RNA sequence: GGUUUCUCUUCAGAUCGCAUAAAUCUUUCGCCUUUUACUAAAGAUUUCCGUGGAGAGGAACAACCCCAAUUUUUUGAGGCCUUGCUUUGGCAAGGCUA
């Protein structure tokens, strides 16, 4: 079991789609994205694994120019999809699994 | 009409007569509109206020300090002493 | 002070050095030659003002 | 590489009941350490820098009038406000007694708002709110007046949701009427309650009761001026509640009169409240102008102080609710109850939480 | 302005009245006017030879009011 | 001697329109991220570059444990973005690093189109409000019939006034608008202090370009750069006045010419 | 409101004292005091036309019912005048 | 009793002057036969183009009608008898009033 990261994402009209193509690469699951009253942003709220979060934040505002921002905080652990006892699983030492 | 006559008699030293008749020797450092007094380190003196006496100027003598007096009995007011730089 | 003079007086001086061959100078050449220490100030002075297109 | 005043500061400490003590807390960049900087700037005319983010907290205790003149002295643990550095918030949240959440008018409650509106209410504290950079609505945004009532109607529902969900007991729902909020724009020296600007209301004008008033005007009600009676529904002249022609409309007519019309109209507006300025202070630039105008129209502070101070445990009430949970024993015997007496006598039983390096 | 009697916290408890002439009474204190007049039920008058004879509900003149002490800790 | 401008703001309105041209369309500083110059010194203090900005000669020129490539987990590369990110967190030997954030609140300013709407006038780019909740709450609301009333002297605070005025919006158009701009008076520049063309290289993604042009930017970048990196405060003074200094004396002469004249002169003198 | 008023409401609180017009004293701890003068004190020692001394709850007393006022030694320190 | 202007004297930028040039020295670097002229990093120091502060003069123009019963300019707080007290003086207490 492995932790997950809560993510928040004020973000102008257009440049959504950016971040979710963000969140594909990093294993994300966007769970919700909403309209803020009375202002021209839309918050999203996505999960990522911890594993995954390291420079999330400054790729975000890189590929969109500062447009967006996230924060992360801890939220719950979950199963991470593998078997972790399997000898017939050998690993290619330094490409992604 | 120049407004300054109060503030002459302001921050110097005062002997204010009520309409208790008893003295209170303080620094009038201020006063109000209803003619309301709040002057620090005051003496309360009763008997009399002493005048270069040859028998003796302390007597029925208190120290009240901060007094705050409503103008409500503001009768007489004089100059009993000078400023202390303080 | 010193209030400026008419500008006649310039214009006719440097016509009349013209370019410093007549003899009837002939000691202006010194302080001619002498003031090459400072052409490089009169250039620089002389473009930082330039009369910018609007300007005719 | 305070002569006869810091003897006040020690008497004032001595009486214990003239002291607050909060934690100004919120989501990161929501106003916390401008509101700060202009405030000792309004008592003093006497890494992180660079950040623009602040990283580690800092406290301050300061001296402060109320809408009475009382002074009483403050304890404002300024925390920092990135979520990835609440561990700062906590440990304001043990050594204080009230918390200062400060919410974004544009922007409303994010992530560290409603999770720190969580920590404070499992902490029992008491949780007073100031919607801050309120120019954003109107400078910025644009929003007509009406509007502006509708974005901060929503902002204080939707904290006060939260706060319910959190917390079962029903016993406080914030509402500008109760003093629970400040409305403010920190770099604009603004900071107002209901209370405080009724009270400005009735020492310009005339002597109207500045309390009931300040209960009359937040929330739908509205105002017929024939009968001069404030009214539940029942204009039909298809008129704004009492909220916005009395507070708001007055506000954007300032506003528009010193940045749109600052040529012109502006010394005529200026008469009509009672400011004078000089000639050389009206030309200052447009910022500088419009904080200057409005601190000398809406006095230095008034709003927040009284809201906390009506709305403070006062650590000599204090102790009691908070030793269940920080004290191990919270009251058996001896110390429980001996710190409940808050008395500066005894066992000197003392929390500390922080630890300041110095430089050198 | 007008600023009317704290009794709001103070309304509705047994307080002595001593007001001019030395007149020294008991009575509930439950409402009164901004003029600081006293409306004062169950008034029990302290006269000098000691006895309190009760005299019920009256206007408390503010006009000659000198002080007020209740019996509750308010 | 023509220091100190003070203008009325229909002035300032209309010379910002007519100087639209040669300007940004920028409104905060969260455009330059990565861009800035603190982005640049670390950059260069590490000798990594980020992808539009210059490169610099680095600044001074066996095992380990951690760099086992059988004890690591590769998840996503770190890259030279992240790098400059945080420096001290993804650096060994950060040295001379300025470290770099910055989240300022997004700014929005809702450019309007026309004149003709009023100032404070809710825009179909603002999401609508429609703030909806529960059976939305009831107040300590002082009801009426019991009593209450206004004295008719007081109003609300100021209402002979309008709301706006053919002059408000644009007036709050110049309060985030470019430096010059964005003023009412200050001092009057020299006219080689004014760099016209500035805003315009330090701009991030240039999309299309010819890479001659994208080379230009990042030499100009550079230069840029290096200016604010070696800067020397004053640290002193001594001011002889050359011009002062001679036309105290008997020999120089003073008046006023055409341009073009005393042009002439200079490039005579010169030869 | 003048300046003597101005210290009496803000010497609420602290440890006063004050002198009614029928010559009686009351010393004790600010309660409340406003700009009538209408002043609440509690737990305060009160000392009558003889002297006798002894200890009262709480009271609220009319601003023109009182003569003097002693306040502590805080009060002394706005100082333009 | 102020601004503008001119001249004369004098003291500083510690993030500036919202701009940004050259030179010297020392050490690496690259050009390569030599030296100048260069490269391009670091450090220590200077010059030049501008600004500020202070002061002196000199100049131009501004300029010798209703009002009170909780706080004071209306307030009926009045008297005396007796008692006790204290060296008299005076203090306190009850009552009679009209
Ligand atoms: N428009 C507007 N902005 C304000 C106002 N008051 C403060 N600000 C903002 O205040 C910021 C200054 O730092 P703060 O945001 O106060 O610091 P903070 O809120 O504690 O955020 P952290 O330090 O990271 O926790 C500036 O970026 C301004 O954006 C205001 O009244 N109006
Ligand atoms: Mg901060
Ligand atoms: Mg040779």
């Amino acid at each position: 079991m492995e932790p997950y990261y809560f993510v928040e994402v004020q973000a102008p009209a257009d440049c959504v789609s950016a971040v979710y193509t963000v969140l594909a690469r990093r294993r994300g699951h966007v769970t919700q994205d909403a309209p803020i009253p009375g202002s021209p942003l839309y918050t999203i709220k996505a999960f990522i694994p911890a594993i995954d979060s390291f420079g999330f934040e400054t790729d975000l505002r890189t590929h969109t120019q500062g447009q967006a921002f996230s924060l992360s905080v801890f939220h719950h652990w979950q199963i991470v999809p593998g078997d972790p006892l399997d000898k017939s699983i050998v690993i290619r030492p330094l490409e992604p699994q | 009409g120049k407004s300054s006559k109060m503030l002459q008699h302001i921050d110097y030293r005062m002997r204010c007569i009520l309409q208790d008749g008893r003295i209170f020797i303080g620094t009038f450092k201020a006063f109000d509109k209803h003619m309301n007094l709040i002057l620090c380190d005051c003496d309360e003196f009763r008997k009399i206020k002493p005048k270069n006496s040859k028998q003796a100027e302390r007597e029925e003598k208190r120290v009240l300090g901060l007094v705050l007096l409503r103008g409500e009995n503001l009768v007489s007011m004089t100059v009993e002493g000078p400023p202390p730089k303080d | 002070q010193k209030e400026d003079m008419p500008p006649e007086h310039v214009r006719k001086i440097i016509r009349d050095h013209g370019d410093m061959t007549n003899r009837k100078f002939r000691h202006d050449k010194r302080v001619y030659l002498g003031a090459l220490k400072y052409m490089p100030h009169a250039v620089l002075k002389l473009l930082e003002n330039m009369p910018m297109p609007w300007e005719q | 590489t305070t002569v006869y005043e810091m003897d006040f500061l020690a008497d004032l400490m001595d009486n214990s009941e003239l002291i607050r003590n909060v934690t100004l807390c919120g989501h990161l960049h929501h106003g916390k350490t401008c509101f700060v900087d202009c405030l000792i700037e309004q008592t003093h005319p006497e890494t992180e820098q660079e950040r623009g983010v602040g990283i580690k907290s800092t406290p301050v205790t300061v001296v402060l009038p109320d809408t009475k003149g009382k002074s009483y002295l403050f304890n404002i643990m300024d925390t920092p406000g990135h979520v990835n550095f609440s561990d700062e918030v906590t440990a304001g949240l043990r050594i204080s007694d009230g918390v200062v959440l400060f919410i974004d008018a544009a922007e409303g409650v994010m992530l560290n708002t409603e999770r720190l509106i969580k920590h404070a209410v499992q902490e029992r504290l008491a949780v007073t709110v100031c919607i801050n950079k309120i120019d954003r609505l109107i400078l910025e945004l644009k929003l007509p007046p009406t509007d502006a009532y509708y974005k901060l109607r929503h902002i204080v529902d939707e904290v006060n949701g939260l706060i319910s969900m959190y917390s079962t007991d029903e016993n406080l729902i914030l509402s500008p009427l109760l003093g629970n909020v400040c409305f403010s724009s920190s770099q604009y020296s603004i900071c107002f309650t209901l209370g405080s600007f009724a009270k400005i209301y009735a020492d310009t004008f005339g002597d109207i009761n500045y309390q009931e008033f300040a209960k009359r005007l937040w929330g739908d009600i509205y105002f017929n001026p024939k009968t001069r009676k404030f009214t539940k529904k029942a204009p039909t002249s298809s008129s704004q509640r009492s909220f916005v022609e009395f507070i708001l409309e007055p506000l954007y007519k300032i506003l528009a009169q010193v940045v749109g019309d600052v040529d012109t109209s502006l010394p005529r507006t200026l008469d009509e409240l009672g400011i004078h300025l000089t000639k050389e202070e009206l030309k200052l630039n447009i910022r500088p102008l419009l904080r200057l105008v409005c601190k000398k129209f809406f006095g230095e502070f008034t709003g927040f102080v009284d809201m906390c101070v009506q709305h403070i445990p006062s650590p000599k009430v204090g102790a009691k609710p908070k030793i269940e949970h920080t004290y191990t024993g919270g009251v058996d015997s001896d110390l429980g109850e001996a710190m409940s007496d808050c008395d500066p006598d005894g066992p000197l039983m003392c929390h500390t939480t922080k630890m300041y390096s110095t430089d050198d | 302005k007008a600023h009317p009697p704290e009794l709001k916290k103070f309304m509705d408890k047994k307080l002595s009245l001593k007001l001019n002439g030395g007149r020294h009474v008991q009575g509930i204190l439950r409402g009164f006017d901004p003029f600081m007049n006293l409306v004062i039920d169950e008034c029990v008058e302290m006269a000098t030879s000691g006895q309190q004879n009760n005299i019920g509900m009256v206007v408390i003149r503010g006009n000659s009011i000198i002080m007020l002490e209740a019996l509750e800790r308010v | 001697t023509y220091q100190r401008w003070q203008f009325t703001l229909p002035m300032m309105s209309t010379l910002y329109r007519l100087a639209n041209q040669l300007l940004t369309d920028l409104v905060d500083d969260n455009y330059f991220y990565l861009f800035d110059l603190k982005a640049f010194f670390t950059s260069k203090a590490l000798n990594m570059a980020i992808p539009g900005g210059p490169k610099f000669e680095p600044l001074v020129r066996d095992w380990n444990e951690f760099n086992d490539i059988n004890k690591i987990i590769i998840r996503q590369p770190i890259r030279t973005e992240y790098k400059i990110a945080f420096p001290y967190l993804y650096n060994n030997l950060p040295h001379h690093v300025h470290l770099t954030w910055y989240h300022t609140p997004n700014v929005v300013f809702i450019k309007t189109e026309d004149p003709d709407l009023p100032a404070f006038y809710f825009d179909p780019l603002i999401n609508p409000i429609s703030h909806r909740h529960s059976v939305k709450s009831q107040e300590p609301l002082p009801d009426d019939d019991e009593e209450f009333e206004l004295p008719e002297f007081v109003e609300p605070f100021l209402k002979d006034t309008p709301l706006y005025t053919d002059n408000t919006a644009n007036g709050i158009a110049l309060l985030w608008a470019p430096r010059p701009f964005n003023l009412r008076s200050g001092r009057t520049r020299r006219a080689l202090d004014i760099p016209l063309v500035k805003n315009w290289y330090r701009e991030h993604c240039p999309a299309g370009q010819p890479v001659k042009v994208r080379v230009s930017y990042q030499k100009l970048l550079k230069y840029y750069v290096l200016n604010a990196l070696k800067h020397r405060p004053p640290k002193a003074q001594k001011k002889r006045y050359l011009f002062r200094s001679f036309k105290a004396t008997k020999f120089f002469q003073s008046t006023k010419l055409d341009w073009v004249e005393v042009g002439l002169q200079v490039c005579r003198q010169g030869y | 409101i003048g300046v003597p008023i101005k210290v009496l409401h803000e010497a609420e609180g602290h440890i006063v004292t004050c002198e009614t017009n029928t010559g009686e004293v009351y010393r004790g701890k600010l309660i409340e005091a406003e700009d009538n003068m209408n002043c609440q004190m509690s737990n305060i020692t009160v000392t009558y036309r003889d002297g006798r001394v002894a200890q009262l709850e709480q009271v609220y007393i009319r601003g023109s019912k009182i003569r003097f006022l002693i306040l502590p030694d805080m009060l002394k320190n706005m100082l333009k005048s």
